[PDB]
RNA sequence: GUGAACCGGAGAAGUCAUUUAAUAAGGCCACUGUUAAAAAGUAUUCCCCACGCAUGUGGGG
């Protein structure tokens, strides 16, 4: 709700929530620590992040550094997904 | 138990005998204008532009038959309220009292025994410029596919003949030589009759209700 | 732990096309080719969010690859260090158990990225010597919690357990 | 005032992810798209990538008009949005996180419109068929209830005698209301009778945790139904003084969900 | 004993000459009776798409007559009702809501002593121009094709014969003014009889 | 403011030289995804506010 039901980056109705800072999680999390964002634009963060090696400070989708690699990455979940494959799995 | 009952009847989509005209784009009116009632624009055009469509029934009298366990004359008052039904309704609302315009150019009832589509005498498409003969046109590649098929396709097993409907205006008497015609006709109830008596030998005045 | 058991079933609840889909991804990344990452995502995700110890993504990216190349029934007591001390103990002592024993000894130093293609070469000689089970949950959590130092004392343990029989 | 186009592709490969298409599925996220094209001024400033949190305060509330219709360029099927405002949109501010939404880029069209007595102009609109009963509620319950008593005042869908067709209930609809806007209708044909569906999210106060400083917000969906009746014509213009504020404004309730946009063709 | 029964019939996947293009038939349940109450999306997603297909059937005429056990009369029947069906039917899925009982446009029938399929002639897709339609320019390429390969791999101990069929010769094999098949056949139970007396005398009379 | 107090085991050093893991293997034989649908001839459109209240008009999400 402080988001207005907004994905963050792509201004898309947001599905999820995504952590920047994890030294919060198990239930003693803030409310600045979560970010807002839709379906694709996690599962490209989700996938940004994989083999990185980062330990408590991920991925914040308002900085604009990060923006480029998100881009790129939606462009290629758009170009390359099989909704039949994820459909069928559940 | 087998709740479930085998069709009768299979409809194929419509589908028209020429390229999908595009509208009237409304987004020029802020450079240019048509001018004072000039072409693309005021042409009138009687009321719009219509299209033509191809349209295929094909009933099975045996499964029909026996989905209503007997009662033949029932399926047959079936047949022609089904044939008089298709002939002049419009798929949305706005239902016709009484225009002549809703009535099809052309109709095939055909006897078969095994179903054969004819939707493959538009597959090079029908291109005019000109709406009044665009019909005449589509029957005229119509008829040339049919005689090509009925006497390529053709087994001396089963030789059967049809019939056909039109207000005999789009060339009905000179269309393959009245091969297939047989009894052409130009009056809805009277080509009921025909199909009913070629059926099973009764009429549509006759039989009308259980 | 439940989210492993529950990872593995459904691992082996996979058909022939997303086994080969698994297979044909083996030395690669997660976030590469995307219909591995959808399957994955759709197999591992809801486990995650029901169950908090679920194996990371890491650990069940390389256990599902090792799955799809060395398909091996779950059994429980088929540990790696006992088959593998299973298998040393029948060799001569001068040439090729100093070899197996050091490619066993190999994956102490490693860590979890670089470690698909030293139990691949494990599970080819558990494969080559008519082996048709193994403890997938187990090993999960070996892999899982592997930097200290008691599992690997554990590790080592077991593997001499069997190979002083 | 300023007319702008939007294209979106319709068909397409429909095994992969459409977002384009899947956008035009509620109508509350098209007006808020359409909305977030309006920014602020010192929210390029602040945000020139748009990346801060969405916030309706921090954008323009100026009223604008939008019809989505559909159309086929040569072999492929699109659907056009056309924006009717009254302050020049920025779509570069609006989709450039989402340049995959529109199948061709944006199109932006100054448009001056006046006609004097005597102009024959064709135009299509799409209106909501909306009415206020005076008896619209009977409280019909359902499942073993049937009648129960209350009574108030709402707005409903329009509805036409039995021995009486839709067009020709529509069109005098139209006409009765017709010169108060300014214009005499000479043929009026129904082309679509439909309806338009949407959610909307509601902030909803659950219980206020160990300082919670203004309750716990969480997000509660309603839904949205209009009818929406889509019209041809021919009419003619009287009063243009009125015409011009007939064009500026839109025609019937619900303004700012795709209705009320009239497009007139001179002739 | 051994229950494996080789073969006497190949066929191939059918594939289309020209890029398909997938479709989604948006269908409601509307219901009878006024009063439903719900307004939210029940629409549907039901798909289907058109195409233009080559199919490719190969009989053995050997090991044929010897999975039937020396049944020469019984093999010719068998070759000459494929023929019949294979020609005059098409597969029952969806048929009762699309209705798609169309005959095919040409057939070529070849008699050779190795198998060569000719899907290889629409690797280019099937572009499609406004003067001609999908099924002549399938055609066209389909014997340019077939002459190249006629007129490359070619032996001289092996000879080829082949029939063209095509309704009332509506659509022949169009390759200028190369005629490729050695005999142009415009009806069906005629070709049938003429691949049937090829194969070493037999009729579409006595073998049934 | 204690067998305690006060208190360096320190300086120094190439493990260098030599080495194909080589010769071989068809993953083969079998399989409909079938049965179903109006985005439209309705009888309540999910909420707020100006007016006098003859199945009333205007404005905003
Ligand atoms: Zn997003």
């Amino acid at each position: 709700v402080m988001d207005h039901a907004a994905c963050m980056v792509c201004k898309a109705p947001a599905t999820t929530v995504q952590h920047v800072n994890y030294r919060r999680a198990g239930g003693k999390e803030i409310p600045e620590d979560l970010r807002a964002l839709c379906r694709l634009c996690h599962d490209a963060c989700t996938m940004l992040e994989y083999g990185s090696g980062m330990t408590t400070n991920r991925i914040d989708p308002c900085d604009p550094i990060w923006r480029e690699r998100i881009l790129a990455k939606r462009k290629e979940i758009v170009e390359f997904r099989s909704r039949g494959q994820r459909f069928r799995k559940m | 138990s087998n709740t479930t009952v085998e069709a009768a009847l299979q409809v194929a989509h419509a589908i028209s005998t020429h390229i999908a005209r595009p509208e009237i784009d409304y987004f020029v009116a802020a450079d240019d204008v048509p001018g004072e009632d000039a072409g693309a624009g005021h042409i009138g055009e009687s009321m719009f532009a219509s299209a033509c469509f191809y349209k295929y029934f094909s009933i099975d009298w045996e499964q029909l038959v026996k989905n209503l366990k007997g009662d033949t004359n029932l399926a047959a008052h079936t047949v022609g309220a089904f044939l008089l039904a298709a002939a002049k309704t419009n798929p949305s609302g706005k239902q016709n009292s009484f225009a002549a315009h809703n009535y099809p150019d052309g109709i095939l009832v055909e006897f078969k025994n095994s179903p054969i589509s004819y939707a493959n005498a538009f597959v090079r498409p029908v291109s005019v410029v000109k709406e009044s003969d665009l019909v005449e046109q589509s029957i005229g590649q119509l008829s040339n596919y049919v005689n090509d098929i009925r006497l390529g396709y053709y087994d001396e097993q089963s030789p059967v003949i049809g019939f056909w409907f039109s207000p005999n205006n789009r060339y009905p008497l000179g269309y393959k030589h009245s091969k297939l015609a047989s009894r052409n006709i130009g009056n809805l109830n009277e080509l009921v009759g025909a199909v009913l008596d070629y059926i099973g030998g009764f009429k549509w005045e006759e039989v009308q209700k259980s | 732990n439940r989210g492993t058991v529950d990872f593995i079933a459904s691992l082996e609840n996979l058909k022939e096309g997303d086994l080969g889909i698994l297979r044909k991804l083996r030395g690669a990344r997660l976030d590469e080719k995307l219909p591995g990452f959808d399957l994955f995502s759709a197999l591992w995700w809801p486990l995650r969010q029901k169950n908090q110890r679920a194996p990371k993504r890491e650990v069940a990216w390389l256990i599902a690859k090792l799955f799809a190349e060395f398909r091996f029934e779950q059994r429980e007591g088929a540990t790696l260090p006992i088959l593998m001390g299973g298998i040393c103990r029948k060799l001569e002592p001068k040439k090729e158990l100093p070899r197996v024993l050091a490619r066993f000894d190999q994956l102490a130093s490693l860590d979890i990225m670089q470690m698909e293609e030293p139990l691949s070469v494990i599970m080819g000689i558990l494969r080559k010597h008519q082996q048709v089970c193994l403890d997938w949950v187990g090993l999960t959590d070996v892999l899982s919690f592997w930097e200290q130092e008691p599992v690997k004392r554990e590790w080592s343990d077991s593997f001499i357990k069997a190979y002083k029989i | 005032i300023y007319l702008s186009r939007l294209l979106i592709d319709t068909g397409g490969n429909p095994d992969r992810p459409r977002p384009g298409r899947k956008w035009l599925d509620n109508i509350y996220n098209v007006h808020r798209r359409l909305s977030m094209a309006f920014p602020s001024g010192l929210r390029r400033e602040q945000d020139p990538h748009f990346l801060k949190p969405f916030s309706p305060n921090d954008f323009q509330k100026t009223p604008f008009l939008f019809r989505v219709d559909n159309n086929i360029d040569g072999n492929d099927k699109r659907a056009i949005i056309i924006v009717q405002s009254v302050l020049e949109p920025d779509w570069d501010y609006c989709f450039q996180n989402a340049l995959d939404f529109l199948a061709a880029p944006p199109e932006t069209k100054e448009y001056n419109p006046e006609f004097k007595a005597g102009q024959l102009l064709r135009f299509r609109l799409r209106v909501n068929a909306s009415v206020r009963r005076h008896i619209p509620e009977m409280v019909q319950q359902d499942g073993q209830t049937i009648e129960t008593g209350k009574i108030l005042h709402k707005r409903v869908s329009l509805t036409w005698d039995a021995s009486s067709t839709p067009d020709q209930a529509l069109a005098d609809w139209l006409a009765a209301k017709s010169p108060k806007l300014g214009f005499t209708l000479q043929r009026c044909e129904l082309l679509q009778l439909g309806w338009v569906y949407g959610s909307k999210p509601e902030p909803k106060n659950v219980k206020v945790k160990e300082q919670g400083q203004g309750y716990w917000r969480e997000h509660k969906y309603n839904p949205l139904r209009f009818r929406a009746a889509l019209l041809e014509g021919v009419l003619e213009v009287d009063d243009p003084k009125l015409f011009l504020k007939t064009l500026s404004s839109g025609i019937g309730k619900a303004k700012s969900f795709g209705f009320g946009l009239l497009s007139v063709l001179p002739i």
